[PDB]
């Protein structure tokens, strides 16, 4: 049982009110079923995610994406839950990283 | 194109 | 230049609770998805994933549908036999995994052929490299050894291996050359953060690159330091291509005295890029 | 899969005490040379430097010689221009180099253009991006910029870089494809050298390798610390191939927990060494 | 196939 | 004005008794001139020399080599000397390097 990583980024550099596209990057975890979601100001958004796949050690997957638009205020995150982790986990957005 | 196999384990 | 490759991925899960199980197909060709399947989708079909594809016909989605459709069900009847041969209990749930394809040398020939399989995220087991024997990780996978070695379906496998996915391979890489067959070179750049007063963050910055293998160092003076590098895990972008960073920590005023070097298959030639 | 380039590389030397000058030009399609030409050579020819030229005909072989004498003589030429402009000391002698040729997108069209010179190994002009104007690194280049800007040859520059150096590049690419358009995957392997009782050295080694970039790092349980590994310089083979190491020291006892990764063109996949 | 230059510095 | 770096390796990984190649690279120099030496005990080998060419930075590069037999005891050097360095510079082949 293993559990996931997870990289919360932009597609291209995040600038204020230009239009881009949010990622969250889930790998590395087993078993397979699990529960990504992305958040404006803890709100959950309404995202698209990738065909479940999986890497040379066994490991899975997936790609959970929306488009956005960063701006001074708003907040993001992605909000990860798998049989591996008691508790949720949450990774912030920030334009930086 | 997919491989086709006939048998389970 | 280099070897391609056409790769699937089969995941088999069970839900006993639910008392049936979900099958899932990806296809690869090199980093790039091409199509998928899903058991659960009400009228399930093998479907297109890129744009290239769909410029095959009706009947190439006919036959691989048909095969997904028949792959669903030996895998459900795998789960059932694992679980039985590991007298597995009834209301767990459990994966089962298949990963197999081609390498294509420039020589036009198979360069290594591989088929795998995995239970519950571990090594159950693998067709050989010679595509002649397989290994068995423990005992339940001996039984399969002995129950494939008489079925004689490494004779299948070598064959589909040395051929059919070579041959589609091939196909693929004409139908889809404006992109398949195109290093994407990423596009660069350097950022500043203040990590301290005095200790200020360098992040060396590459996107929008196909493939995905990349290289990215740091330098002073012809001096390499990844012992203190942050780097990131490469991730996709979204849109078919991927991004990578690798940053550090360099006294402030010391910035110029740092350059990043960067190496990559759409490169002209390796680019090595110092803040401003 | 990846951008090309044809290039060529002149050095002209002025010996004053001899009163004469010596010629060399050197060509290569990436990484591989297929041409030189020397003008201490008695009856001076433009020669064959890998075998995949010489399916060229005689014609081939009059035109760039017939090129290459002309060269000689406007070289020794700009080396005395060049004593005049510094207003250079009569017994010294002196350098001149120019490089140029042609970077290939998979798109068929020039992706770059590249004239540079310098004189005794420090910069004097180039040929911008654009590939209509010059950049001058000093006055004596001035002159020069301003003699080419008249004679309008940027003109004659652009129409051969966008044209005729595009043009053989993709000739040259046919003829060598065996071997031009081939990436050889290095041979690799680890050794292990006592540096101390309680000091051990592992050296890891990539060898064959075809073309030069290549990405050798070293890492324990996925933790990466090339501020300590020693790395040489690519170095070549002999044989139109590379070879590299890198090379660390692990305490005794703890080899099995390093791991050498190798990214390479020509590999099927990224791979990860440890030592046995 | 090399390029031809007329012209000196 | 530019010193040259050496380095001195055999093609192939080095097994006593069997044929290999010695190369020695000098790079990073300028000026052009030079004159670089493969030695057996001390003694001038019949070598090959590269046509002269150079990198990005306008600095030169040479490959010097010849056919080698590696045995228990041979020992063999690079030696070179340039304008820029007052003293012929040697550097030992190891077949560890």
């Amino acid at each position: 049982a293993r559990p996931p990583k997870v990289q919360v980024y932009s597609r291209h550099p995040a600038e204020n009110g230009k239009p881009n596209y949010l990622n969250c990057y889930v790998s590395g975890f087993h078993p397979p079923q699990i529960e990504i979601d992305l958040l404006k100001n803890g709100e959950k958004m309404n995202a698209e995610q990738s065909d479940l796949s999986f890497s040379k050690d066994w490991s899975f997957y997936l790609l959970v994406h929306t488009e956005f638009t960063p701006n001074a205020v708003d907040q993001y995150s992605c909000r990860v839950k798998h049989v591996t982790l008691d508790k949720p986990k949450i990774v912030k957005w920030d334009r930086d990283h | 194109a997919l491989l086709s196999s006939k048998t389970s384990v | 230049m280099g070897p391609h490759s056409l790769r699937y991925f089969y995941t088999a899960v069970s839900r006993p609770d639910r008392g049936d199980s979900r099958f899932f197909i990806v296809g690869y060709v090199d980093d790039t998805q091409f199509v998928r399947f899903d058991s659960d989708a009400p009228n399930a079909k093998m479907e297109p994933r890129a744009q290239w594809i769909k410029q095959e016909g009706p009947e190439y989605w006919d036959r691989e549908t048909q095969i997904s459709k028949e792959a669903a069900q030996n895998y459900r009847g795998s789960l059932n036999n694992l679980r039985g041969y590991y007298n597995q209990s009834e209301a767990g749930s459990h994966t089962f995994q298949n990963m197999y394809g081609c390498y294509l040398g420039p020589d036009g020939l198979l360069l290594r052929g591989y088929h795998q399989f995995a239970y519950d995220g571990a090594d159950y087991i693998a067709l050989n490299e010679d595509l002649r024997s397989w290994t068995a990780a423990d005992m339940a996978a001996q039984i399969t050894k002995r129950k494939w070695k008489a079925a004689h379906e490494a004779e299948r496998d070598r064959n589909y291996l040395q051929g059919t996915c070579v041959e589609w391979l091939q196909k693929y890489l004409e139908m889809g050359k404006d992109t398949l067959q195109r290093a994407e070179p990423p596009k660069t750049h350097v950022t500043r953060h203040p990590s301290s007063d005095l200790g200020v963050t360098l992040r060396c910055w590459a996107l929008g690159f196909y493939p995905k293998e990349i290289s990215l160092t740091w330098q002073r003076e012809g001096q390499d330091q990844s012992q203190d590098m942050e780097l990131v895990e490469t991730r996709p972008s979204g849109d078919g291509t991927f991004q990578k960073w690798a940053a550090l920590v360099v006294p402030p005023g010391e910035e110029q005295s740092y350059t990043c070097h960067v190496q990559h298959e759409g490169l002209q030639e390796p680019l090595t890029l110092r803040w401003d």
